[PDB]
């Protein structure tokens, strides 16, 4: 669904704010060459070739790291999670968004994202970029540009008086869909997105149902940096697998364990599942080499396990009496 | 005659596209209202178009070169002539007035025309007398000189003694974005490429050069009048008395059938006729048709201070 | 020509900012009405504006130079002409009077226009007869002598009888904040800088020196014109015989559509179309449109005591 | 419409007259197509538990084995009955 809501003329300054502040020391870039590219991590290559790079170059430099977490290994992410949950004394705010590259306007797709890969890239190569951006019009980096300016908004909004540069300081991690931000502004942040025209979705911190973030859960983020796969998003939907009729249910039922005992070993109500499914369809399932062989097979702490476990009851809301009836149920059938 | 073939092959032409990207983002721009309700001031209108030619700028990633690439908003006073802006053969975008009616209310201004001037007496700022350069008539190709220093001009003497020229081409376009300002417009160029040019000698392509605008009726004297083209394919036209306030719109063919009658009575039937009823309208559909000249008076006014 | 470049390069500016915070507290301010109910009385809404100065000047932390900085409330009269004010260059702050109304009552203290003076009389008060200055028209710069002591006038003899002269600019602005007596402003002065100008040579931004107002219609004698703005954006004229009580507000395009007409019985016909009955307001407009004369005689007035 | 037109028309599918094979991911904008041109279109997604349907044979696996027969969904309902002169 396009949208044109051209935004106030006095959020004009407060993006172009933003925008310098995310140039910052990093006037001049290059593209790559199509091997590099090829080799780094059509359609996709010729918008890739210059967007890698310029992610590389700026939005992975010294001052652009407070807010683009977007690009980090997971226990990079962990890490800062966990850090700016001590920062902010567990005291944070959480947005998601609803189709945003189905959301974006044309301002503001013209004016931050546009903006920035112009002035981060060397003037030779404008037309080459400015066409490119021109066809995107009519992939990762412009949802982290979106949630920056969305963040910078908020910051000028929250404080007026203050330095630009010092707003743009204080802005915490970002990725994508997903980010974190202080919670004095959560009412604030609804209005910001009304004057853009975006819709916005807040929920305060609460201790007792975890936090989420990046469809993770951190069960106690104030001492403890475990973290689990979401339970609220995928207890609903796991008995169901979404994957192509031409694969087999164990194969990809297998490879659905395998990813979820990479990420969620030790997890409550979940760890049963996997252990069950693995047992039932695991017999049955084709040679693991042939579907390493198939195209389909990458279409997918232990001293708080008490805390963890508890955690996920309160996320889940189930009385402890029932999770152990359930836990029961799963592993005796 | 063979000065045709001759001027045909005396070309001399050297095109030029220095990166110029073009400013699509500028041109086929959907209109839009500046204000949120009442009516807009000019302080606001100017801020907007600022803002858009700014980012429109931005997004080229190309410079400007602002004078209180080439831009211009609301300079008409401070520029004599385009003709020294289209010199420099670079893109030029302009905020300019070509109104569309005689006179009434431009913006929060109010404005009237005396002589081939348009005495433009801004709410906030010092008035303005100038003509208009005959911006948005018919036709995308236009003539103009090209800076040259004096040393050159000394060169060309010899050469311009016999009617040599060098002459620059421009493509044009306005939009006219906001719907409660019509009587503005955003002027829009692309120079095209240089040649030499014989003094005596016709073009092909009927390439205008910029000139101010003659308003005045030679057969109905102290009367302006004006006529635009309408949403719906309709030719309406704006009359009023000169350095005065009145002004009607019309469609021409009413006018037209109107202008031949005889008999002013004739003339108010007809118009009661066609069930227009305001007497503010039928009496001045009477003065233009009868010629009525009246010797307005110069007074005072009291204007309003700004509202920011 | 190129005296133009010659007045250009003798530039001879000498911005001065002797730390005078901006009077923003003055400016943008909401108008607000005096009196709680009927109407205000010239004491009160003197009073009124003496404490809006006052506190305006004391928040801003500045001193002022009362006249019987630089502020003065209903001196006109005081005060032959504003230049002596303005010739210090210094910030000026006045409550002057500038009527949108040829005529009429001016607050509590009715008020009429003989000639190009104001025969104002003040119910509590002499009575004063004085021009106006032209304030509020359009324009914000404004160009003024400079104070200098018989020596230095003696120095510049030599300097001025080529035609040089010291100049000051100001930047303006006014407010009319009372709704009950919107013929009274409240001036504001900003100055700029100070440069030499050659007697004959003209200057771009059009300053204007303030002039006394010509009232007079030269072309209906006998008769005083005036024009203003409104909130809606309608320009209105106020029209009333010279040295007279009467007048009359009517917007300038029913007055313009008016005038032409041939036969009074026309007029009055046309007003009778538009809805007006009221004899009080179409009998003065056929009289204006007639351009009746008449001599108004001299007679002894009998005013109120001030009632404090 | 951002490729070129030989290498958009590089990934042309088997075609066969009132038959052809095409990518799913075009499933929904072949009727927009069709509306364009002003033909009537009928499309249908790959089921493997159905099989797959073309030139009036079934494909029963046609992941691991090429094995094909009579499209029984058109035969059967019609085989008992002879259409000869």
């Amino acid at each position: 669904v396009a949208n044109d809501k051209k935004p106030s003329d006095r959020i004009a300054k407060i993006a172009e704010t933003f925008v310098k502040l995310m140039n910052g020391p990093f006037k001049d870039l290059d593209p790559l060459s199509i091997e590099e590219t090829i080799e780094r991590l059509l359609f996709i290559l010729k918008v890739s070739r210059y967007t890698l790079a310029y992610s590389d170059i700026v939005l992975h430099a010294e001052h652009n790291e407070h807010w683009y977490y977007p690009g980090r290994n997971p226990t990079e992410i962990a890490d800062g999670v966990c850090e700016f949950v001590s920062d902010c004394d567990a005291e944070v705010i959480e947005t998601d968004f609803s189709n945003l590259d189905g959301r974006v306007s044309s301002w503001m797709q013209r004016n931050i994202a546009q903006k920035a890969m112009v002035q981060a890239f060397r003037p030779e190569y404008r037309d080459e970029i400015i066409s490119f951006m021109d066809t995107i019009i009519n992939t990762t980096p412009h949802n982290t540009q979106y949630n920056g300016c969305v963040e910078f908004t908020a910051l000028t909004f929250e404080h007026p008086d203050a330095e630009p540069e010092d707003l743009f300081r204080l802005i915490g991690p970002k990725c994508g869909d997903d980010g974190l931000s202080r919670a004095i502004i959560q009412k604030s942040i609804n209005r910001a997105a009304k004057c853009f025209g975006l819709e916005l979705k807040v929920e305060r911190y609460n201790p007792e149902i975890g936090l989420c973030f990046l469809s993770r859960v951190f069960v106690d983020p104030l001492a403890t940096t475990t973290t689990i796969q979401d339970p609220l998003r995928t207890l609903r939907k796991l008995h169901l697998t979404t994957r192509d009729p031409t694969i087999p249910l164990a194969d990809a039922a297998c490879d659905r364990v395998e990813g979820y005992l990479c990420t969620d070993a030790l997890t409550p109500l979940i760890s049963d599942y996997c252990k069950m499914v693995l047992r039932l369809y695991g017999p049955t399932a084709s040679t693991e080499q042939v579907r390493n062989q198939r195209r389909s097979r990458n279409k997918e702490h232990p001293q708080d396990a008490h805390l963890m476990k508890q955690v996920l009851i309160k996320r889940t809301a189930i009385d402890e009496d029932q999770v152990d009836a359930l836990i029961g149920r799963f592993a005796a059938m | 005659t063979r000065a045709l073939q001759r001027a045909v092959i005396d070309k001399t032409k050297t095109p030029i596209e220095t990166r110029f990207y073009p400013l699509d983002s500028l041109r086929t721009v959907t209109p839009k209202r500046v204000a949120d309700n009442g009516h807009a001031v000019s302080g606001a209108v100017r801020d907007a178009a600022r803002r858009l030619i700014d980012e429109s700028i931005t997004a080229v990633g190309g410079s400007k070169f602002e004078v209180n690439f080439i831009v211009g908003v609301d300079v008409d006073y401070y520029v004599t002539e385009p003709d020294v802006l289209l010199e420099h053969m670079r893109p030029v975008v302009l905020h300019t007035f070509n109104p569309k009616k005689v006179s009434g209310f431009d913006a929060d201004s109010p404005f009237t025309i005396k002589n081939n001037l348009v005495e433009y007496k801004v709410s906030g700022g010092a008035a303005w007398v100038h003509p208009v350069w005959d911006w948005c008539e018919a036709g995308e190709f236009i003539a103009s000189r090209v800076r040259t220093s004096w040393k050159e001009w000394f060169l060309q003497l010899p050469l311009r003694m016999i009617g040599l020229e060098k002459v620059g081409y421009h493509k044009i376009h306005h939009c006219r974005p906001w719907t409660d300002c019509p009587d503005r417009a955003l002027v829009y160029t692309i120079p095209q490429y240089v040649i030499w040019r014989f003094n005596w000698i016709d073009t092909e392509l009927h390439v205008r050069k910029l000139k101010r605008i003659e308003y005045q009726d030679e057969t109905k004297p102290g009367w302006n009048r004006l006529e635009y083209v309408t949403d719906k394919n309709e030719l309406l036209v704006s009359i009023g008395r000169e350095g005065e306030h009145a002004q009607i719109t019309i469609e021409k063919e009413k006018l037209d059938m109107l202008s031949g009658l005889s008999a002013t009575q004739s003339v108010n039937a007809r118009l009661i006729g066609m069930g227009h009823k305001d007497p503010q309208y039928t009496s001045m559909i009477v003065q233009y048709y009868t010629g009525k000249k009246v010797v307005s008076p110069i007074s005072p006014t009291v204007y309003k201070p700004t509202m920011p």
